RNA sequence: UCUGAUGGAGGAUCGAGUUGAUACUGACGUGCAAAUCGUUCAUUUCAAUCACGUUUAGGGGCGAAAGACUAAUCGAAAAG
RNA sequence: GAGAACUUUGAAGACUGAAGUGGAGAAGGGUUUCUUGUCAACUGUGAUUGAACAAGAGUUAGCCGCUCCUAAGGGAUAGCUGAAAAGUGUUUAAAGGGGUCCCCGUCUCAAAAGGGAAACAGGUUGAUAUUCCUGUGCCAAUAGUAUUAUGAGUUAGAUGGUAACAUAUAUAUAAAUGAACUCCUUUACAUAGGCUUUACACUCGGGGUGCGUUUUCUUUGCACUUUACCUUUAUAACAAACCUUGGAAUCAAUUUACUUGGAGAAGAGGUUCGUUGAACUCAAUUCAAAAAUUUGUUUUGUAGCAAUAGUAAUUCGUAAUUAUCCGAAGUGGUAAGGACUAUCCUUGAAAAAAGGAGGGAACGGCUUUGUGCUUUGCUACUCUUAAUACUUGUAUGAGCGUACCAACAACCGCAUCAGGUCUCCAAGGUUAACAGCCUCUGGUUAAAUAGAAAAAAGUAGGUAAGGGAAGUCGGCAAAAUAGAUCCGUAACUUCGGGAAAAGGAUUGGCUCUGAGGACAUUAAUGUUAACUCAGAACUGAAACGGACAAGGGGAAUCCGACUGUUUAAUUAAAACAUAGCAUUGUGAAAAGCCACAACUGGUAUUAACACAAUGUGAUUUCUGCCCAGUGCUUUG
RNA sequence: UUAUCCAUUUAUAGGGAUGAAUU
């Protein structure tokens, strides 16, 4: 919803932020990927 | 089998009285020396409906002795007492409608209501509306008096006993049909849940005794001891008769 | 035609989120939403409102108008005109009867 | 909004230290007239005027000593 | 004119419930929403206000009696032998 | 007394919506669906409907009572 | 674009259709939002699209909410039980505040729909807005002194009114002292019914600004004209509350309804609270007569914001000025208020917080004597609102939420699933109607596919001569009128109903006609707003609530009295419940019934007109005989 | 009545003849 606490908007956003794929720079040298209609991160 | 539907009653989880809207609890005043040895006198602001109960209340307020202030008293409210009037509490209160008094201290064949049945109980008898007791004998020696209650038995109660003067208001409310199911449900919906009933005889056996069976009748005769367990006390307990009565 | 949308973050009509619309100047309806009547203070004998005084909530009645609070007299508005005269044609009444009782006692 | 026609309440004003804006309209009734306007820091104080020589008179007794601007 | 011969203010009960039954609400209806008399002012103009609660239409006081009539007989005959001591 | 004259009660009536589910024993029955779709039907001032909060926990609860419901699980849930 | 039925644009044909795939909505989701790029997989056909993929970006609050209060209730404290785990929560509170010794007093959590400090308009972004910008406000808070003023009251505090009533318009109407202690009020409350007011909604004709059929008619069909928060505005009427006074009776004022009154009415005069926040000359004048100042007649203003912001038509460098913006009303659709009436064996929260009061602890100053007190001289004085400037920390304004979906593919159903899932709004036409049907703003033209052909069969319908249930277990299914007006309506009955009983007629189309309110003149004549009836015509394909929408009735029998409830997903019933009837137990904390391992608890904020336990099941009329048996129960 | 048990309260005055009221 648009009204949420603190912690589960942090929470939220760390899921977010760790959702993004594997840098170029080090596969030059992810399996945990969600979508968010696929998996619900259950908060 | 399970546990039947009067023994889930005192688990009190959805059997709890519904009092949410309750003004208070109809106690008299507590015992004090000017009570003990004269008049008190009360003024009845306003009389008010308990929607747990059919008889109305009454809001006595009281002067305190002790300190600057008025008190607020929840009386049970004879037949008859007005807002406005001054009520009059104590051993040498004067006997009319309304007025607390010792027990002893009235003469036999008086009409009394909130009775209290030990002294310093604040009212414990005779609440229910329309009932009154009657003084029925004075002990020789004092310090004992017998009244009559509207069971029509027959209890002796030390004579220092306050009750009020009067007979319990809103008298008579037994006398209009209950028309339908709905006033029913709205009667005791300010009371309890023991309503509608169900009977057991229509249930199945795991949850009653008189359930089961092809033709829906009890099996076994429904007057059941006093000494019989808690899922068992379903019928008439310790009946000492059955059928209609002969006067 | 036109269609309405509502703004206070309470969104269930209850009786604290009462809705009138007018008309803006922009030409478009918004809502504007009143605030709760308040009730009136009251005397104590004849169950009656006492005048003199207006029935603002308890917030604006802290900014409340003073000569529109009560009338410089006695109690300040406590009873009614019709009872407070009923008081006092009682008030020396009671002074008077009391009087002749313990003049007359002997 | 402050509809008057009192003259000596609307000369008080005068020296009130805090007015600073003007606003002159040129409103045809039917006759060239005009609705001055000042500035005022609580309330906004207009002015309904009956004569275009009696407006033209009242809009040179402000004390020019601040700024001048017109909505046209 | 006359719209009902003999069931009066049940009439809103329709056929419903027994006959007896209304015919024994009858005892009571011309009786519990009627105006009694006060004794405070003098015109009959008390109503049923609650179960046991009663008042005028003049006084604006309360007065406490029976559950549709001002006064019931047990009471009366009990203030009677009080009063006559 | 009736004939005519004035009014707004009822667990009153029809009826959308809501809440359900009578029949076609219709469709579907490798379904849109582990209960749906269509028409028909019951219900709408009250024992009415809904939401959130809250209480009652397994030989227990809760049941206007069908061995009903208690997270697709009930003549003793689910998990180890 | 390599590639287009399903990407975009334009044209058309349509849909959603006032109860919307429309705007805001909570729960749930969590970046799905926005821009740019992009197509390996997914988007059940295609796909250049996308809620997919990739890179960046995006959510701004003193006023919107949470935060505070208390409710159903939860946790805990003291105890008390228990091996503990845990159970219960005042069961011998030595338990926090006030004022200045006493008084009061378990703690804490529980509402984003209950209570509650204070915001509106316009504009702005690719994505946020009553949060940003412009302007205008509002609320709460603000430590010690020297200046100011205003208003008051004063050398410790006013006004009239025979009355109700009212009483300070400085920037703002502040300016009529006050302790302990106490008593009220606001917060603060159900349902039903109609009446009324106001705002919004819609609508009507002639004024200011544009499009069009016109083989044939046209003052022609239609289309664009605004004002927030901010003022007891004053009003005014009416709603209600309140005084002098007639002192009725040959009772009266009155309401839609009944309400009120000799504890005051005709009738008369007189005054607050409640609404909408321009209405009646409201803020003045030109002028007249009253008079040490009022009433009337004329001019300004969309009553005061206010037009200048916003919106709109024609020109005009590519920036602008232009002119209008008016008289009025009519329907009652939705909200809210008001005064009422009625209903209950149903009486329909609390607290935080705020206010009013009773009472009278303390009240004019400078300096001076002795010990807060008598005293000597002078008397100018004191507060309320706004601040000004030096001094303590710096003397304003925390923290969190704010994007988007809310289902139509963003939620739950294994999914982009025909399922499920919490408010408001509503023109015409038709209407009784938020019904159905068509259109108007807004949205859409998309659905895990498209062409062509069109047989069988399926499925969803439609129509069928003559017969009319012969079909079938059974009229299953379908048909049959069904709106409204007028007429007519049986048995039976609990007298209320049955009942829309049954059964008829009309309604089509038009030419008609006629009849049923508010505004004024000295019995009459003028301005201006209904939809109810009626009979004569003729007519039109002897046929018409024309679509939509909308009872099949009757005679009986069985069961259940009725309204209601039920086996979520095979049984909705005659089952359950229900009012009524009857029986039983119990006089109380050594009671009845029930819970618990104990402690203790529910009923119980209760008290026989009660609680508990049963059976029967409206009303009416009855309810027979049997106590041997089995139960229950009582004496000795 | 001391053990023990119950009830009431703010543990708030030794036995006999509808206006308020504290410093």
């Amino acid at each position: 919803g648009s009204i949420k606490r603190f912690r589960l908007k942090q929470r939220l956003g760390k899921c977010r932020r760790q959702n993004r794929p594997v840098p170029h720079w080090y596969r030059l040298k992810n399996t945990k990927r969600r979508h968010w209609r696929r998996t619900k991160l259950g908060l | 089998g399970r546990v039947i539907r009067g023994q889930r009653k005192g688990r009190g989880s959805i059997f709890k009285s519904h009092n949410h809207h309750r003004k208070g609890a109809a106690k008299l005043r507590h015992l004090d020396y000017c009570e003990k040895k004269g008049y008190i006198k009360g003024l009845v602001k306003d009389i008010i409906h308990d929607p747990g109960r059919g008889a109305p209340l009454a809001k006595v307020i009281f002067k305190r002795t002790e300190k600057y202030g008025k008190k607020e008293e929840l009386i049970i409210a004879s037949e008859g007492m007005f807002t406005g009037q001054y009520i009059s509490c104590g051993t040498k209160a004067p006997l009319s409608v309304g007025n607390i008094l010792p027990i002893g201290k009235m003469p036999e064949g008086t009409l009394i209501c909130n009775l209290e049945h030990r002294t310093g109980n604040r009212g414990t008898l005779v609440k229910a509306s329309g009932c009154y007791a009657t003084v029925v004998g004075q002990s020789e020696d004092g310090k004992k008096t017998k009244v009559r209650l509207p069971s029509g038995a027959k209890k002796t109660i030390d004579a220092k006993a306050r009750a009020m003067v009067g007979v319990v208001g809103a008298g008579g409310r037994i006398d209009k049909p209950i028309l339908k199911a709905g006033v029913a449900h709205h009667k005791y919906r300010v009371k309890r849940n023991c309503w509608p009933k169900v009977r057991g005889v229509a249930m199945n056996p795991v949850e009653h005794p008189h359930g089961g069976g092809n033709h829906q009748h009890i099996g076994h005769p429904s007057t059941v001891s006093r000494s019989a367990p808690a899922g068992q006390k379903v019928g008439l307990i310790a009946a000492r008769r059955t059928g209609l009565l002969r006067g | 035609a036109q269609r309405v949308h509502y703004r206070r973050h309470n969104h269930y009509n209850t009786k604290s989120n009462k809705v009138r619309p007018v008309r803006t100047p922009g030409g478009k309806l918004t809502i504007h939403v009143v605030k709760k009547k308040a009730g009136k203070p009251k005397c104590a004998d004849c169950k009656t409102a006492i005048q003199g005084v207006k029935a603002l909530r308890p917030a604006d009645n802290y900014r409340a108008r003073r000569k529109n609070r009560t009338v410089a007299r006695a109690y300040g508005g406590s009873i009614c005109a019709r009872c407070i005269r009923e008081r006092i044609m009682r008030a020396f009444l009671f002074e008077e009867q009391k009087c002749v009782r313990q003049v007359l006692k002997e | 909004p402050k509809q008057i026609t009192d003259i000596r309440k609307f000369l008080k004003i005068s020296r009130k230290p805090d007015t600073t804006a003007v606003i002159i309209m040129k409103k045809k009734s039917k006759t060239v007239i005009t609705k001055l306007k000042l500035r005022t820091k609580k309330y906004l104080y207009t002015m309904v005027f009956a004569d275009r020589k009696k407006a033209e008179r009242i809009e040179n007794s402000l004390l020019p000593s601040l700024k001048r601007i017109y909505y046209p | 004119s006359r719209r009902t011969k003999k069931v009066g203010l049940t009439g809103k009960y329709g056929t419903r419930y027994g006959s007896s039954l209304r015919k024994q609400i009858k005892k009571i209806e011309l009786m519990q929403h009627a105006k009694y008399l006060c004794t405070f002012c003098g015109k009959t103009a008390t109503k049923r206000t609650c179960v046991g609660i009663w008042k005028c239409k003049k006084c604006k006081r309360k007065v406490c009696g029976g559950a549709w009539s001002l006064t019931t007989p047990a009471a009366v005959a009990a203030k009677s032998t009080i009063i006559r001591l």
